[PDB]
């Protein structure tokens, strides 16, 4: 008998190439020849890596994932020495290599491209997800010239009131603050990868490129990129919103949806809020036993959630760039005005800071835990609801000679009482205490 | 069915699996780039299992290895159930890396490499409350707030003795700016 | 045919669905001073606020432009003399007098209670405004009005059947109050005006010229000016001067016709933003009042 290597009626063959973890290789079946991609992850080496919990949280993601333009997972085989991830394969092969061949790519099929890529992008961040390593290498395509981000991995969760320093992805396609190994929020570092890409479909060449890494970084750093002759006006003032230095001024997939030369051919299902988007895309709300193309109540949640979308003004306020108020405005206190600040500010040394905050504790009889020099874990029970304030203490750095102690709740298990109002309370004692 | 891995990893132009499930009879592996590989359907428990490279009987010595009364070094291989089932075989491999503590009054010592803060995210000073929303919406909206500014504190300079504290927490798809004016 | 589709609407809607994607809440101690507290109220554009016992740890109560109202009436002397209550008192001691011989406990509602049971309290209890607190956290999420409500309401007519009511006049339908009309004359002081809203309770009072005609409107909502322009000490003032501040950006009274249906009526008030208009007839001598308390305990409560 013939040693054809078969894992779940696959036959595997050639390599197609090595990710961030792991290797890929083709799978026909046995007696159909349909082609799988599979990918191996040795599970030796994710214990000599300690990433177990990583593998686990992007194999969760992958199977809730349901989108035309990232790799679909199919089934997941486990043996005692390996994992056999079973995924959709595509002929097309690497963008980076289609790029290569035609040297350009043209602004029809560079523009059809990059609202593939960017519908793919919005899905994962509406999912709570950021690839971190979008690249024309990352980017596959279809035999139909579809676009199927792939590779998830160098990539991470977003949760409420936390920010990501891992530096994640090549240099060339990495944001200046991941450069520079700053503190960030999730979307805007994908934002500046996918500026990357439409230069790369639109030109052949990169925008930030040098053979020395710290001038390469410099630039990044700078800004400071050649907007080739060729380029229409239009599509020019996108990649330089996208590719802003600032994050906070940086371009938002809203702010690419609403651009003139992005809308241009856009079809109505790739993106939520769209004509065909709710007809051609399932809510994944389900309200367990699923029923399909019967009649009967869930096209009656779609239709009262496209009333309460459609009516904006009544759940969002409208930020001001002739018009009518509101009856209920109040007007200024008589000539008189205020400021808010993220947190207590000391220009002081930073353990100086750090030492006054453990006397401050200790005089409260407050319980900390100790996760960093600079972050902990602060607890307090309430006298009178009987329950446990938790939050988070973090020092950081507002300029060379001045600092911040943020001030962030724990949402964790107040009937009796009230949980935003145990964060303030526990908040007022410690400002107050370090005077 | 329960598939098992046989990988050897070591060089060699010609390689053969020979173990108690296969009564010690040599098994050809195919190979691929210096990759000798070959999948089997095997049953739950000990397996003890050894390779004949280029002629010679040896080990990979990155598996477990069980000595035989005669000298007879051969790995071994346990089949587990938890090992077919991904979730399942994940949670060993959380178990056996082996790799902070309880609620403690102490302060923690100065680090020894003493080794700055962190510098302060630009997205936290994006203030909610110190943005106008247009004269025509009604004075309670505010606009869609950044998931990395919820559940942190924004403070007013106290004034009269009164402390007034704010931060922006969420509940399902919507979000609450809550203010509290409190004497010191 | 059925007349109780909006019932089954309130009835199959939760509170949450109401409640804005992002809004904002101020909260006062039960221990801060009336006078900063009704300062705050200004600064940050809100007309209520909930109060926090903290010696307690529960939410007491509601501080609104009312509580401003009854403390201006209830200690001004003169406008020679400072009101030593407003300047001195706490919340605390405040709530003390008033619920003297009349306590009240808080009225709210939970974000996953139906909306007829929202609209239901603020009738029984004849309020405006209704706290939506959620049981698990005990957070106070949105404050809940009869505004908000009908306008939601709006944005679903035309989802469901419109009922022959809609399509009838108010004369017909009956709804507002037509008897015993509490109004305020161009040159009637403010004292006076803020002394009928606590005798009646009324949340706005039509002025009348002498000769017969209602130039403008005084609402409890035009009272927090005198805290806004620091102007409460002299209450003395006619309500034309009371007023004189939103001269620019004015139309004029809203009214509405007794011939008019009732879809016109609301979208009329959806439109406004406004809490109530002037009932005339078509020989446009004033009829009387229509307030969306009316609107809201005709079409949700009476099916
Ligand atoms: C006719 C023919 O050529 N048949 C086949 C011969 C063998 C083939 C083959 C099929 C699968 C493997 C395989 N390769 C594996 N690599 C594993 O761990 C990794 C994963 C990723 C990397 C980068 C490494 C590594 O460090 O080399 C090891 N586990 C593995 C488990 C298996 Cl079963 C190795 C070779 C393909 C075609
Ligand atoms: C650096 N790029 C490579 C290109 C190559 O291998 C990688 C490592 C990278 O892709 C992200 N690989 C690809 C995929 C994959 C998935 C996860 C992690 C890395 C991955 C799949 C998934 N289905 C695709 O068919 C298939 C595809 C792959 N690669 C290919 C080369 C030719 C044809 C198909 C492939
Ligand atoms: N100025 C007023 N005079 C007499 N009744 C009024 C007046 N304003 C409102 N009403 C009535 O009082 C009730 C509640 O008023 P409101 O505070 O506007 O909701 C309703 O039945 C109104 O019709
Ligand atoms: N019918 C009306 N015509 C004109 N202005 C009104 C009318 N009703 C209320 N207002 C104004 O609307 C504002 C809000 O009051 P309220 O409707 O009680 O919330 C106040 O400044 C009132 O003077």
């Amino acid at each position: 008998h013939d040693g054809r290597v078969k894992i779940g009626h696959y036959v595997l063959g050639d390599t197609l190439g090595v990710g961030t973890f792991g290797k890929v290789k083709i799978g026909e079946h046995q007696l159909t020849g349909h082609k799988v991609a599979v990918k191996i992850l040795n599970r030796q080496k994710i214990r000599s890596l300690d990433v177990v919990g990583k593998i686990k949280r992007e194999i969760q993601n992958l199977k809730l994932f349901r989108h035309p333009h990232i790799i679909k997972l199919y089934q997941v085989i486990s043996t005692p020495t390996d994992f056999f991830m079973v995924m959709e394969y595509v002929s097309g092969g690497e963008l980076f290599d289609y790029i290569c061949k035609h040297g350009r790519v043209e602004e029809m099929e560079a523009r059809r491209l990059f609202q593939q890529i960017l519908s793919a992008v919005d899905y994962c961040h509406r999912h709570m997800v950021v690839h971190r390593d979008l690249k024309p290498e990352n980017v596959l395509l279809d035999a139909h010239m579809n676009a199927k981000i792939a590779d998830f991995g160098l990539s991470n969760m977003m949760s409420d009131g936390e920010f990501l320093r891992t530096s994640c992805g090549s240099p060339n396609y990495a944001a200046p603050e991941v450069i520079s190994g700053r503190l960030y929020a999730g979307p805007e570092v994908d934002i500046w990868s996918c500026g990357v890409i439409l230069y790369a479909l639109l030109c052949g060449t990169l925008p930030f490129d040098d053979e020395h890494v710290p001038t390469l970084f410099k630039k990044i750093r700078g800004g400071v990129f050649y907007i080739p002759e060729y380029l229409n006006r239009s599509v020019a003032t996108l990649l330089m919103h996208m590719l802003q230095v600032d994050p906070l001024k940086r371009a938002t997939i809203k702010d690419i949806r609403e651009h003139e030369w992005f809308k241009q051919g856009l079809p109505s299902y790739l993106f939520p809020e769209d004509p065909s988007y709710d007809a051609n895309v399932i809510d994944d709300e389900a309200v367990e036993s699923e029923v399909m193309n019967s009649l009967y109540a869930y096209h009656l949640i779609i239709d009262n959630r496209r009333i309460m979308n459609q009516a904006s003004e009544f759940y969002l306020a409208s930020s001001p760039p002739g018009l009518k108020p509101h009856p209920e405005r109040m007007p200024p206190l008589i000539v008189k005005k205020a400021k808010w600040h993220l947190g207590i500010r000391s220009q002081s040394k930073p353990y100086d800071i750090m030492a006054e905050v453990y006397r401050a504790m200790k005089q409260l009889d407050f319980e900390w835990k100790v996760v960093n020099a600079y972050h902990l874990r602060v607890r307090r029970k309430n006298p009178v609801t009987g329950n446990y304030v938790k939050m988070s203490l973090q020092l950081y750095l507002v300029d060379n000679r001045s600092y911040l102690l943020d001030f962030k709740s724990i949402d964790d298990e107040p009937r009796l009482g009230s949980h935003t109002m145990d964060f303030f309370e526990m908040c007022a004692s410690l400002i107050t205490t370090l005077a | 069915a329960r598939p098992t891995v046989f990988r050897w990893t070591g060089g060699g132009k010609e390689v053969y699996l020979s173990g108690s499930f296969n009564n010690w009879s040599k098994l050809p592996l195919t190979r691929s780039h210096n990759n000798f590989v070959a999948i089997l359907d095997l049953p739950e428990g000990e397996h003890q299992y050894k390779f004949f490279v280029d002629g010679q009987w040896t080990h990979d010595p990155s598996e477990p290895i069980v000595t035989s009364q005669l000298g007879t070094v051969n790995n071994i291989i346990q089949v587990k159930k938890t090992d077919f089932e991904v979730f399942d075989a994940l949670m060993v491999d959380s178990q056996k890396c082996s790799d902070p503590g309880p609620y403690h009054q102490e302060p923690y010592v100065c680090k020894p490499e003493e080794r700055a803060p962190p510098i302060l995210p630009p997205h936290l000073l994006q203030v909610i409350l110190n943005k106008d929303t247009g004269i025509s919406c009604d004075p309670a909206l505010l606009p869609e707030p950044n998931h990395v500014m919820l559940n942190h504190l924004y403070a007013l300079s106290i004034k009269d003795g009164v402390m007034v504290l704010s931060a922006t927490h969420r509940y399902k798809k919507k979000y609450v700016t809550t203010l509290l004016y409190k004497p010191i | 045919s059925n007349n109780s589709v909006y019932t089954s609407f309130m009835k199959s809607h939760r509170c949450y669905d109401l409640i804005p994607t992002s809004s904002k809440l101020v909260v006062f101690d039960t221990s801060l001073q009336v006078k900063k507290a009704f300062f705050a109220l200004v600064t940050n554009g809100v007309r209520a606020a909930p109060l926090w016992d903290s010696k307690k740890q529960s939410f007491v109560g509601m501080l609104t432009i009312t509580d401003f109202i009854n403390i201006l009436h209830r200690y001004y002397k003169s406008a020679l003399v400072q009101i030593y209550e407003l300047e001195e008192h706490k919340i605390e001691t405040w709530r003390e007098v008033y619920l003297q011989d009349s306590f009240k406990p808080l009225v709210c509602i939970s974000p996953n209670a139906s909306l007829f049971d929202a609209v239901s309290s603020l009738i029984r209890n004849k309020i405006h405004r209704l706290p939506v607190i959620d049981p698990e956290s005990g957070n106070t999420l949105y404050i809940l009005t009869h505004k908000r409500i009908l306008k939601f309401l709006k944005l679903f007519i035309t989802e469901f059947p419109k009922p022959e009511f809609m399509s009838k006049s108010l004369e017909e339908l009956q709804i507002g109050t037509y008897a015993n009309i509490a109004m305020v004359r161009t040159t009637t002081p403010v004292y006076v005006a803020l002394g009928i809203f606590v005798q009646h309770r009324v949340s706005a009072l039509p002025v009348v010229d002498e000769k017969g005609r209602v130039v403008d409107i005084y609402s409890k909502f035009d009272v927090i000016n005198l805290a806004a322009e620091k102007t409460y000490n002299n209450l003395d003032v006619s309500v034309t001067k009371a007023l004189q501040h939103r001269s620019h950006y004015f139309e004029g009274v809203l009214k509405c016709y007794l011939h008019e249906t009732l879809e016109t009526i609301i979208n009329r008030l959806v439109e406004a933003e406004v809490h109530r208009l002037v009932v005339v007839d078509e020989n446009d001598v004033v009829k009387g009042i229509v307030s969306l308390s009316d609107i809201l305990q005709a079409l949700v409560l009476t099916g």
